[PDB]
RNA sequence: UAUCGAGAGGU
């Protein structure tokens, strides 16, 4: 009974109108795409060397937000689930940055792109620094003057953004329903004319406008809830859909589960 | 009629004047012309007259218990050290203000 | 001397709120110090929930000595005063 | 040192307002729980409970400090490193960590009357914050923007009593000062509980069965809709009507109206169950006779402090699913009522150029008592101040029902009359020692004008709006009409202060005595009888 | 890092402290989804009459769609209508209000809500530089009463005021705790002839 | 005790990963204060690995 | 201080758009114009590049400590 | 110093740095030595020729 | 400093179940539940559905406190189904239509390449 | 099987206050002096001046926890378009035999005027209304 | 150089104390200089100035926000706002974080803050350009 | 874990 209408799609976003749902599993889908699907995010920074002008933990802070590669982060463990002591290769990426400038003149740019993936749980697609293109340098990290160096440790670790948003996969979710207030769910402000003072939809054409003699259909629920799923490039906008209704499901399941056990 | 300036002693003499009504707002005068139980009643009236006029109300019971506190000696006792510490109480207390 | 027989006690014959509060402090300290307690314990066992219990059933073993202006005074039970 | 003192076991910090804490509790950080402590008595009956405090020391909650002998030597549990060896024996003290329903004293400078210090149940709650429910905070006075408050923690069986049994946040909800309430239902609930009563407020099932789970007095039958076909629908004043205890009865007449209350006004409440009438600030703020009140007199202070909990977690349930919200937008009166605010402002400058010219050719009555100058001044005075209400009035009611300013204006929360007027018609004649702006200048106020200028503009008449924006001149002449209330609130807080402690020192000893008489400390009648009465 | 307690304003004499958090997926949208840094009540706004605070979230609306810094100089001819229509130039409604979604839910609000960008600015007041407890502590060598100021360990001033409102309540014995057991109690001897507290007293 | 004051990490939990140093170790519950924000937090001892003359060694230092 | 990674409000990456914003105003394009060539379409992420200031440009002219 | 009394006090003060908009004020400050000890309001005013 | 460990949203701890299930005698057939280490996301979702069942005759929840991971669910059914039961089928159900969402969304995108 | 029973011609639909409530005023079509003053949704059942319109009160619907209800179970309501459930809170016999039935349906209050004999059994404490038409 | 002191000694320009403003005519803004033919209703009303027939200028303020000073300066809209509120934030802006000075790393001060991000606001007045709000924000 | 002052601030 679900229905589905990809209207756009591309690595990082995909438009979609969903419908014969509730409005409340629309919405717990919103949720736990923004902040229960895993990805992969560095966790900690062990700086041997910070001599620029930033403080360690701004550049830790910045270091965490730097979006990796997190496809195959379903097979990955967590840390704390782990048996190894401290960290280890099956339930974390270690990436290394160096950076200087040698010359007497002159800025160096450090870019999330020097970046170096040193170890990880192959041979799982997961640890990499995103890039847009393959020339992308990536994200502005620091910035280096002469003599002025820059050597950390970075180990990445699986989470989720319900711990800290730099685990999130999406940026913006839209989500709208009812583009003509067929369903008086709102009451709209006005000056003179409420109709020529709010705007349209971008999904008006999408739904047929109110007859001027139609009369309140009281029974109407919504039904077609169009969204927009951005991401930040850590997963594509398909597998943070998919992931969501997942991760969704088996948080029903465990629930199941305990049911199925108290008795 | 109502005058800027007090003379209640005299005006009350006036023929026409209601002899037993004339009221002054100077309770100290009133004390002097009508004595220590009228000047009871004008204190609370003076009181009154301030706290109802930006709308407020305090329960009777606490003007009655400060103005009869002001008038229980006999005289005016001012809420001030030079009232409050004319009193018999002990000397602790009364340093203590 | 100064004390006022039961037949010509005038005193209110109620608990007033500043007697209960100090009869119940009072008589919940003494019962954490392991004073005979006159009513059943059953489940609540802090002594202010004891003493409480007590003074339900008017068996607060204590006495006000309520003093007058004089200096005379009348005792008063607490099993005599009356509980709202 | 002697009449005030520093003490042991208090503690401040920066306040905020909880919806979710009941209105005799008080959300305490568990630092400060864990560094507070209260000394029990080891009994048989709490000894296996404290020996647990002790095990988890001074460091974790729910835990404990020292051991007290009874020959009074403390054992420091922090430095003991064989704490799971202690044996407490009966009549010695625990020195226990602050825990849930312990009583303290909390308040609020300046504490002006006694329920600044109000005696709240403890609730421990991370983050660093007092919580208040917020319906405490007019009588301490309290909001969330800085302000500070204290906490004192009672050490005795005997002081824990006095805490709860006189102090206590319920048995302080009637003040004697004026025979009424001090504490009401303010801010979003109040707001919130006016809109949710309007008359064509309806609920859906779905929604009414959270609302109705949100009420824990509820007593688990959800009551029949008031509309059953086509489709089941619960009005506002069914729901708040859950909070309100059975047994309450309560009528108001607003304006004369019917029992048939056409406008939605009025107040008929039966058995807890509101018939007509829009809940407001009339009902359920802190006015005498009001619900508050009757819940107090009918129900006593333990179930009208759960009427505060249970008002606010209905309507702060329902008004966060309905939203609410003020822009720009409801400052803005429309065209047509400009051109009459306008216009209206123009005639009463007129008015004043004829008042001008009549002083000036010695045609003005002059009142008695007054000199001209006085009565010219008088009557300007008069005129400018008409001209504003008159604008403001013509604001008013262009404003719609749905007017964000007119929807607080209406609940009681926030603003009034004079804020509509001055935001959207017209901020009026600014007024220093009670005058219009003086020749501050020789003969004229500003360089900006000619001298023996007595016209509005001149002397401090600032005709534009808020939302126009005031002009040059209207800036300077409002900024000190406003520095003179900075310097009234700074100099004569000390007048009232100093007044105040006189009183209380003239009349500290007084007191109620077995024989009803009032005396002081040297046996004096002051009073025969309390009161009179 | 802030939290629930530190203070904020923007630059209209309007302040307040953080009451709670949430996180971007419990807080109201709007369907473009984009959610608030920062909800402040509207009880705020109608007796302090901070109408620029309104102005400046209108004009700083359309500056950070259109790309500029909009000029809130006093004294010029910028009027709110003006604001108002470059605002719906842009596909906004005019006033700066929006419908949003309760996060809850995904239900639309019955209201729509004043939203857009507002200069707040961070103040030197945060809790835990204010925060405060004392059980036992130190005291004054003259006094032996616990000293003053949260830097030292000090217990906090119960004044003379604090004392009159304990008179109030009737509440003898916590005043004469407070002031005794939680403070400077004292034992000495005095001579019951004479009573000067002259007595020489070896306990032991 | 002779582990106070000496550099920790931590094996298990919440804080797995993390650097620390035992401020106080009166007995099998430690005190650990962490190095990344500033608390100090109970900790088991059997959560800990020491800093000794070759690597990270557990409690048998 | 340096350009922010993620926009405060909705979480979307900014960092790696300050030189491309600055290219963009030498090309002599107009803030606004720049903006909406790098995607940057809700106006949380466009408040973040429009009113960055790059401060990290004056602390490096203090010449290194070490 | 021998006369610390019945000098002014507060002419020179430690420059505010708390921002850079608190120096700038703090280098433009006056002070009109009247007390706190007898209240009046006058030199409080904010008179016309202030302007 | 009184912050709590943000983890502690999502992890269960060891003595704490995710779930606890007691009656409300005051109405016949009628259970709480509560819900640890959860939010509007799960309990919205429970609720609506089951408040869809005809055999349902009350369901709600609510979040007590914002500070803390944990709800509170009502349900109570008729007499025929027991309340226990009408949830375990509620889990199902909701599970099934993701299942079903989840093929539709991956023909759906294989169509849109 | 009902206490009460008629047919009212619309006189006048105040809209004004509300945007989902409208105050209509009804005479019987049978019986002057008998009117109706009644609260009623705008959107659940839209009224027009001039309606003619059924009025029914019933103090059960039946031919204490609210539930919905079955598709199998049948009551008074099958037959009628638009419902409501309320409180009496006053019943005026007044002079001559002006007689007043006040009732809230939750804040939509009901006044039906008439006489003694029209309204005896409606002195009740709560009462159904069921408009069919 | 040609810069403010030319204006000043090529009579343009000149300084007025207290003193010498007693005896002067200040035009508010050039505009006020010369009488006009509006009837906006969203603009704000200009004083009539009808009890002088003809004025006689003698100077015109350069701009009349430079009435305030630096604190004030900072508020957008002054003007649309109560005054006690311009006041309130006229001590506010003075307790908050910002970037005191560019060379914090190498001062070794009492106390210092530092906001990590510092934004320009998108709403400013022109007398922030001379105060360097926008650099230092 | 000092004392005496001063100054700037918070509600
Ligand atoms: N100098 C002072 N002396 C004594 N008490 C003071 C004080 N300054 C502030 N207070 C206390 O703090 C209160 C001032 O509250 P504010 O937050 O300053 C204004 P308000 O009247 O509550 O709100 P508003 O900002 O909406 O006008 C006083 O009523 C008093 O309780
Ligand atoms: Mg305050
Ligand atoms: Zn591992
Ligand atoms: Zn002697
Ligand atoms: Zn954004």
């Amino acid at each position: 009974e679900p229905k589905v209408n990809i209207i756009n799609a591309q690595d990082d976003e995909v438009e979609l109108m969903l419908s014969d749902v509730n409005l409340s599993l629309a919405n717990s889908l919103r949720r736990t795409m923004l902040a229960e699907v895993p990805t992969l995010a560095i966790d900690l920074v062990e700086i041997k060397m910070n001599t620029s002008v930033l403080a360690d933990e701004f550049i830790s802070h910045r270091l965490g937000l730097i979006p990796l590669v997190s496809e195959d982060v379903e097979e990955m463990k967590y840390s704390r689930d782990c048996t190894c002591e401290d960290y280890c290769d099956e339930c974390s990426v270690v990436l290394e940055l160096s950076a200087r400038h040698e010359g007497e003149e002159g800025t160096t740019d450090v870019y999330s792109s020097s970046l170096i993936k040193v170890s990880g749980p192959g041979n799982l697609n997961v640890g990499e620094p995103v890039r847009r293109d393959d020339y992308d340098q990536g994200i502005l990290l620091c910035k280096l003057r002469n003599h002025q160096e820059l050597n950390i440790r970075c180990i990445a670790k699986k989470g989720i953004a319900k711990e800290h948003a730099k685990w999130s996969p999406c940026s913006a979710i839209a989500f709208e329903y009812d583009p003509h207030n067929k369903l008086k769910h709102t009451d709209f402000w006005f000056e003179v004319d409420a109709k020529k003072e709010w705007p349209d939809s971008k999904y008006a054409t999408w739904e047929e406008p109110p007859k001027p003699g139609e009369v309140f259909d009281y029974k109407a629920k919504p039904n077609r809830f169009y969204m927009t799923v951005e991401t930040t490039g850590s997963l594509k906008a398909n597998q943070v859909f998919s992931r969501g209704i997942k991760t969704l499901q088996e948080k029903l399941a465990n629930v199941l589960f305990e049911l199925e056990n108290s008795r | 009629l109502e005058t800027d300036g007090i003379n209640l002693a005299e005006v009350m003499a006036v023929p026409g004047v209601d002899s037993s009504r004339t009221y002054s707002n100077s309770f100290v005068e009133i004390l002097s012309v009508l004595g220590i139980e009228a000047t009871r009643s004008s204190l609370y009236k003076e009181i009154l007259n301030v706290i109802a006029f930006d709308g407020s109300y305090v329960n009777y019971r606490h003007m009655a218990l400060l103005v009869d506190v002001m008038t229980s000696r006999g005289y005016l006792m001012a809420i001030t050290r030079h009232g409050i510490n004319r009193a018999d109480t002990g000397a602790l207390m009364r340093c203590s203000f | 001397e100064l004390a006022i027989l039961k037949e010509e006690r005038t005193t209110t014959p109620y608990l007033t709120k500043y007697e209960r509060a100090r009869i119940l402090g009072t008589r919940a300290l003494q019962i954490s110090m392991n004073a005979p307690v006159l009513v059943d314990i059953e489940g609540e066992t802090d002594p202010l929930q004891i003493a409480m219990k007590e003074l339900s059933q008017r068996k607060i073993p204590l006495v006000i000595r309520r003093y007058l202006p004089d200096g005379s005074y009348e005792d008063w039970g607490c099993d005599e005063l009356i509980v709202d | 040192n002697l009449m005030g003192k520093r003490v042991d076991f208090s503690a401040r910090t920066v306040i905020s307002g909880d919806p979710n804490l009941e209105l005799d509790q008080v959300g305490v950080p568990i630092s400060i729980a864990k560094t507070l402590s209260y000394p029990e008595t080891v009994t048989q009956y709490n000894i296996h409970r404290l020996t647990e405090y002790v095990r988890n020391g001074p460091n974790e909650h729910p835990g404990a400090k020292y051991v007290i002998r009874d020959n009074g030597d403390r054992i420091d549990l922090r430095y003991h490193k064989r704490a799971g060896d202690i044996v407490l024996q009966y009549g010695w003290k625990v020195e226990r960590h602050l825990m849930d329903d312990d009583p303290v004293l909390f308040n609020r400078q300046p504490s002006l009357h006694k329920m600044s210090m109000m005696a709240h149940r403890v609730k421990v709650m991370p983050y660093s914050t007092f919580r208040l429910n917020l319906s405490v905070t007019s009588p301490y006075n309290a909001d969330f923007d800085g302000d500070e408050m204290n906490l004192h923690v009672p050490q005795s069986e005997e002081t824990r009593a006095e805490l709860s049994q006189l102090c206590a946040v319920p048995l302080q909800i009637v003040s004697p000062q004026s025979n009424k309430p001090v504490m009401g239902i303010v801010q979003d609930t109040l707001c919130g509980v006016r809109k949710m009563t309007l008359r064509d407020t309806f609920i859906e099932y779905e929604q009414v069965m959270n609302m109705l789970f949100w009420v824990p007095s509820w007593d688990g039958v959800v009551p029949q809709p008031a509309i059953l076909k086509p489709k089941p629908l619960w009005t506002g004043k069914q729901l708040l009507s859950i909070a309100i205890p059975s047994g309450i009865h309560l009528q108001r007449t607003d304006g004369g109206n019917s029992l048939l209350s056409p406008k939605d006004n009025g107040m008929l409440i039966v058995d807890g169950k509101v018939m007509f009438g829009v809940v407001d600030k009339k009902t359920v703020g802190s006015g005498g006779g009001g619900l508050i009140h009757t819940v107090m007199r009918e129900k006593g202070p333990k179930i009208c402090a759960e009427l505060f909990g249970n008002i606010q977690k209905v309507v702060n349930y329902w008004l966060l699913h309905n939203g609410f919200s003020i822009g720009i937008g409801d400052a803005i009166a429309d065209a047509s009522t400009m051109k009459e605010i306008t216009h209206a402002i123009s005639s009463a400058k007129e008015q004043v150029q004829e008042i001008i010219y009549k002083a000036q050719h010695n045609e003005l009555e002059l009142k008695p008592g007054m000199t001209l100058r006085e009565s010219f001044e008088g009557e300007v005075s008069r005129t400018l101040n008409d001209a504003r209400d008159s604008a403001g009035r013509s604001a008013e009611m262009n404003l719609k029902d749905l007017n964000n300013v007119k929807q607080m204006v209406s609940a009681g929360s926030k603003g009034s009359f004079i804020n509509i007027a001055q935001m959207s018609a017209c901020v009026g004649q600014q007024m220093v020692e009670g005058k219009r702006i003086a020749f501050g200048f020789a003969d004229r106020s500003l360089p900006h004008f000619t001298k023996d200028d007595f016209s509005p503009e001149s002397k401090g008449f600032v005709e534009n709006s808020y939302l126009r924006g005031l002009t040059p001149q209207e800036f300077f002449f409002h900024a000190m009409a406003g520095r003179e209330g900075l310097i009234d609130t700074a100099v004569k807080t000390a007048e009232t202060g100093y007044i105040q402690r006189r009183l209380v020192k003239a009349l500290e000893d007084i007191m109620v005595h077995y024989d009803g008489t009032t005396r002081n400390s040297l046996g004096d009648i002051i009073q025969f009888l309390y009161g009179e009465d | 890092v802030p939290q629930i307690g530190d203070k904020f304003a923007s630059r209209h004499g309007q302040k307040g402290t953080i009451g709670v958090t949430y996180r971007h997926e419990d807080m109201p949208f709007s369907a473009e989804g984009i959610v608030p840094d920062l909800i402040i009540n509207p009880h705020a706004i109608p007796s302090r009459m901070t109408v620029a605070h309104l102005i400046e979230c209108l004009l700083s609306k359309v500056g950070s769609i259109r790309g500029y810094e909009g000029d809130a100089t006093p004294f010029t001819d910028l009027t709110v209508d003006a604001v108002s229509n470059l605002l719906r130039d842009n596909g906004y409604q005019s006033r700066g209000f929006e419908v949003m979604y309760n996060g809850h839910t995904g239900k639309k609000l019955m209201a729509q809500v004043f939203f857009g960008p507002t200069y707040y600015q961070r103040l030197r007041h945060m809790v835990d530089d204010k925060i405060h407890a004392r059980a036992r502590g130190p005291v004054q060598v003259l006094t032996r009463q616990p000293v003053e100021g949260r830097s030292r360990d000090g217990g906090l001033r119960f004044g003379e005021m604090e004392r009159d409102c304990m008179i109030a309540h009737g509440a003898a014995g916590f005043l004469k705790e407070r002031l005794m057991e939680a403070s400077d109690a004292f034992r000495v001897h005095v001579c019951g002839i004479c009573g000067l507290m002259s007595v020489i007293a070896n306990l032991k | 005790d002779p582990t106070l004051n000496k550099t920790v990490k931590i094996r298990q939990g919440g804080y797995k990963g993390k650097i620390g140093i035992v401020k106080e170790a009166n007995g099998d519950r430690f005190r650990v204060e962490l190095h990344n924000p500033n608390k100090t937090i109970p900790i088991p001892c059997s959560f800990l690995l020491i800093e000794s003359t070759h690597g990270w060694v557990p409690y048998e230092d | 201080m340096i350009i922010p990674v993620r926009c405060f409000s909705c979480g979307k990456v900014v960092g790696d758009k300050w030189d491309a914003y600055l290219r963009l105003l030498e090309e002599g394009k107009q803030e606004g114009d720049a903006l909406d060539e790098l995607k940057l379409k809700r106006y949380c992420c466009r408040r973040m590049v429009l009113t960055h200031v790059d401060l990290i440009e004056k602390f490096l002219r203090y010449n290194p400590l070490e | 110093q021998k006369k610390a009394m019945s000098s002014r006090a507060g002419v020179s003060q430690v420059l505010n740095r708390y921002t850079y908009s608190s120096t700038l004020s703090h280098l433009r400050r006056t002070n009109t030595p009247i007390g706190r000890d007898g209240k009046l309001a006058k030199p409080r005013q904010l008179h016309n020729t202030h302007w | 400093m009184n912050a709590p460990d943000r983890f502690e949203l999502f992890i269960l701890p060891d003595d704490v179940p995710k779930l606890k299930i007691t009656p409300d005698s005051r109405v016949p057939n009628c259970i709480i539940i509560k819900f640890e280490r959860e939010d509007h996301t799960l309990a919205n979702l429970l609720r609506e559905e089951l408040a869809l069942y005809p055999d349902v005759t009350f369901v709600a929840y609510k979040v007590e406190h914002p500070l803390f991971a944990n709800f509170v669910m009502r349900l109570q059914t008729e007499e025929g189904t027991r309340p226990k039961q009408a949830l375990e089928r509620a889990c199902a159900s909701i599970i099934n239509k993701l299942k079903t969402l989840d093929h539709k969304f991956n023909e759906e995108w294989n169509i849109k390449n | 099987s009902a206490l009460f029973d008629d047919i009212f011609t619309v006189q006048t639909v105040d809209n004004g206050r509300y945007n989902k409530v409208s105050r209509i005023i009804g005479i019987s079509t049978t019986n002057s002096a008998i009117k109706l003053t009644l609260d009623i949704n705008n959107e659940m059942f839209p009224v027009s001046q001039d309606d003619s319109l059924t009025v029914t009160l019933a103090n059960s619907l039946s031919l204490k926890s609210w539930r919905p209800p079955k598709p199998t179970d049948k009551s008074l309501a099958d037959d009628y378009d638009y419902v409501m459930f309320g409180t009496v809170y006053k019943f005026e016999e007044g002079d001559e035999d002006k007689i007043k039935v006040y009732v809230s349906f939750g804040g939509l209050l009901m006044c039906l005027e008439g006489g003694y004999k029209s309204l005896a059994s409606l002195k009740q404490d709560n009462l159904y209304i069921l408009i069919r038409r | 150089v040609y810069g403010w002191s030319s204006l000043v000694t090529s009579g343009v320009i000149e300084y007025v104390d207290g003193e010498e403003e007693e005896t002067i005519m200040i035009a508010m803004t050039p505009e006020d200089l010369q009488t006009r033919s509006l009837n906006d209703t969203a603009k704000r009303i200009k004083p009539e100035m009808s009890t002088s027939s003809h004025h006689t200028f003698t100077h015109c303020e350069i701009h009349p926000s430079m009435i305030l000073g630096v604190a004030a300066s900072i508020i957008p809209f002054p003007d649309h706002n109560q005054s006690p509120r311009n006041t309130y934030q006229s001590a506010m802006g003075k307790q908050a974080m910002g970037v005191f000075l560019t060379n914090y790393n190498v001062r070794m001060d009492t106390m210092a803050n530092i906001l990590y991000y510092p934004q320009k606001p998108l709403a400013k007045t022109q007398a922030m350009e001379y105060l360097k709000f926008r650099e230092l924000p």
